[PDB]
RNA sequence: UGUAAUCCCCUUGGCGGUU
């Protein structure tokens, strides 16, 4: 993840108008899928996909 | 005796500190405590200490043998002859002492080694002497159906793995519990797995790597006490399914052995660990045999 | 930890002792905390010094 | 074969904590890690995840009247001595009193009977190593001054011998780096050494 | 006691700024 803050994003991954933003803040939240690793061994669904 | 290396290296925490300044230790009592003599020899081989064997009555033997050997003459010529004889006898004693010391040292070494060998043999026999767990209402020697549940460590992100094996010794089904073990969902899913699928395991084994497994054991015991999960008995005070801890040296070694990988190429390491635990419960002797060479590295 | 040397196959070894900094903690003679990689000198004996590689008990 | 062997409290403790009952018992000092600080108690964690607690009577010295939070904080590990062990519940109580954390030195139970133990040799080696500890190192002092000269007492007197009456030389004193000896010629073949005590010294070589 | 995160193209092209 980026070192900025994701707390200004809404549920849909987009910031809302009227919100003050600073440098390195995340204004668009996007993720790309990755083939899962062998973490399904003992991770309680908390594995990076 | 202590060399300079012994003077500096024998610390209060080192195992060699037990005999840093021992003195006049009886030989006959050494055989009852072989490890002390073995450790003294080991320290000697390290160039730290020197083991010395001495007799309190050595002068008595020297004087007696001199009296046997000495002449009874009193003339100055006889005095010179007696002096020559005594000096040669002292030189002979000087030459003879080290060989006798070495022979006695070797004898005590062999005795202590044999004693410790027998002790290790008895310890190993005690370790590997245990029949498989006997389920109630069955004769001794019957192989029970077993279910193993484990999560390993218990850090945030540690799911609980379950592996069930029948009396045949073949894996029947493996399940994952991906919810928190303290949630109602975990207990409900475990109860459904236990009852609905007709698994009916005779004994449940729980093991781990740290104290976090204790909470899982307590939670499982409470669940068993709450849902009255009695064992199915083939055709009436039905008995509850036992939940115990399992020793896991063989399981730990099996989770790393390539034999498991060849046997189970598409299974996680925790599944292999649970399978090893279940096989140990079914038959400890065969699991101890499966160690092959790594059995010698067990703490016996 | 005893000071001896052993030779074993990779299979025989149990596992690596993964310890967090909350577990791998060292305290010197005076009671000051000393962490991984710090340089300390033996108080007595050979009075040697070196960098800490791992802390156990 | 005997029936299946069920682990007991000691065996379960050894299996889980990987710590033997002998190595973890009363009268042992371990570097526990402070996890929570409270006014009436402190909650600490050992190396082997064994949670521990100390009642307020022992975090601070009985003479001191400070607060536990001011002296000790989270993340500040300290030495502690085991008082009680709950093997079944993996709970232990600790003491921070120096009568345990410091006085407990010869914790081994090795029989020191003079008949079979050479107490005299161990004592002699003990004063040998203690005298070695007392041994230290010292070096010379360098001062920059026109009338300062690194000479002995006799050396200073001989240096002033070739000089007329009243000339002054300055040399380091034997009473310490905080002292200075000043030698001046009272009369032909007559010299006075005066010791000067230094205060508020910036450095050993400094004035 | 639940304990928070560290990483970024490359090649071309254009348009500019200061001399």
């Amino acid at each position: 993840l980026k070192h900025g803050t994701y707390e200004k994003l809404d549920e849909d991954g987009l910031i809302a108008p009227g919100v003050r933003v600073s440098g390195d803040d995340i204004i668009i939240g996007k993720t790309t899928p990755i083939p899962p690793d062998t973490e399904e061994l003992g991770q309680r669904t908390k594995y990076h996909t | 005796e202590l060399t300079e290396r012994g003077k500096l290296q024998i610390e209060p925490e080192s195992p060699y500190f037990d005999f840093k300044y021992a003195k006049n230790r009886p030989i006959s009592a050494l055989t009852a405590t072989p490890d002390l003599y073995l450790r003294m020899i080991q320290a000697e081989n390290d160039g730290l200490v020197n083991i010395k064997v001495e007799l309190p009555m050595l002068s008595t033997v020297v004087d007696h043998f001199y009296n046997i050997l000495k002449s009874d003459g009193t003339s100055e010529i006889s005095e010179k002859w007696n002096a020559l004889r005594n000096d040669a006898w002292k030189q002979s004693l000087d030459k003879l002492i080290p060989l006798v010391q070495l022979n006695v040292k070797e004898s005590i070494r062999r005795d202590c080694e044999r004693v410790l060998y027998f002790q290790v043999k008895n310890s190993f026999t005690k370790k590997i002497d245990q029949a498989p767990y006997q389920p109630p209402t069955y004769a001794k020697g019957t192989i029970p159906r077993v279910l193993t549940l484990s999560f390993g460590e218990g850090n945030r992100g540690d799911a609980v793995l379950g592996v069930f094996m029948d009396d045949s010794g073949d894996v029947k089904s493996q399940i994952k519990f991906d919810e928190d073990f303290q949630s109602r969902d975990f207990s409900d899913s475990l109860t459904r797995y236990i009852k609905s699928n007709n698994i009916n395991p005779d004994i449940i084994g729980i093991s781990g790597f740290n104290i976090h497994t204790k909470k899982l054991f307590d939670k499982v015991n409470e669940l068993v006490n709450e849902e009255r999960l009695t064992i199915e008995y083939d055709n009436s005070d039905k008995h509850l399914i036992r939940v115990i801890y399992v020793n896991d040296e063989t399981a730990r070694l099996y989770q790393h052995s390539s034999k498991s990988s060849a046997e189970y190429p598409n299974r996680p390491q925790l599944a292999k660990y649970c399978i090893g635990l279940a096989k140990y419960i079914q038959s400890p002797l065969l699991e101890y045999l499966a160690l092959d060479e790594s059995m010698y590295s067990l703490h016996i | 930890s005893d000071g001896k040397l052993l030779s074993l196959p990779p299979v025989s070894i149990y596992s690596k002792l993964n310890l967090n900094p909350n577990q791998q903690i060292a305290i010197d003679s005076n009671g000051v905390e000393v962490k991984v990689g710090d340089t300390v000198r033996e108080f007595t004996g050979e009075r040697r010094q070196g960098t800490i590689l791992h802390v156990y008990r | 074969r005997r029936d299946f062997h069920i682990l007991n409290e000691a065996e379960i403790f050894q299996l889980l904590t990987r710590e033997t009952v002998d190595s973890f018992r009363k009268g042992m000092v371990i570097p526990v890690y402070v996890r929570k600080v409270e006014s009436s108690y402190m909650s600490v964690s050992t190396q082997s995840l064994i949670a521990g607690n100390i009642q307020r009577q022992d975090i601070l010295e009985p003479n001191d009247r400070r607060d536990p939070r001011e002296v000790y904080s989270v993340g500040q590990t300290v030495r502690a001595c085991i008082l009680d062990v709950d093997y079944y519940n993996f709970k232990c109580q600790l003491s921070l009193l120096r009568q345990f954390t410091e006085n407990q030195v010869a914790g081994l139970n090795v029989n020191r009977n003079p008949k079979f133990w050479d107490i005299e040799s161990e004592n002699r080696d003990r004063q040998e190593e203690i005298d070695k500890q007392r041994e230290e190192s010292r070096e010379s002092r360098v001062i920059k001054h026109p009338f300062f000269h690194n000479m002995k007492s006799k050396e200073a007197e001989d240096y002033l011998a070739a000089r007329p009456v009243g000339d002054v030389v300055i040399r380091p004193s034997s009473k310490g780096s905080n002292h200075i000896t000043i030698s001046w010629k009272v009369a032909p073949q007559l010299y006075q050494h005066i010791d000067v005590l230094e205060e508020n010294k910036d450095d050993a070589n400094a004035i």
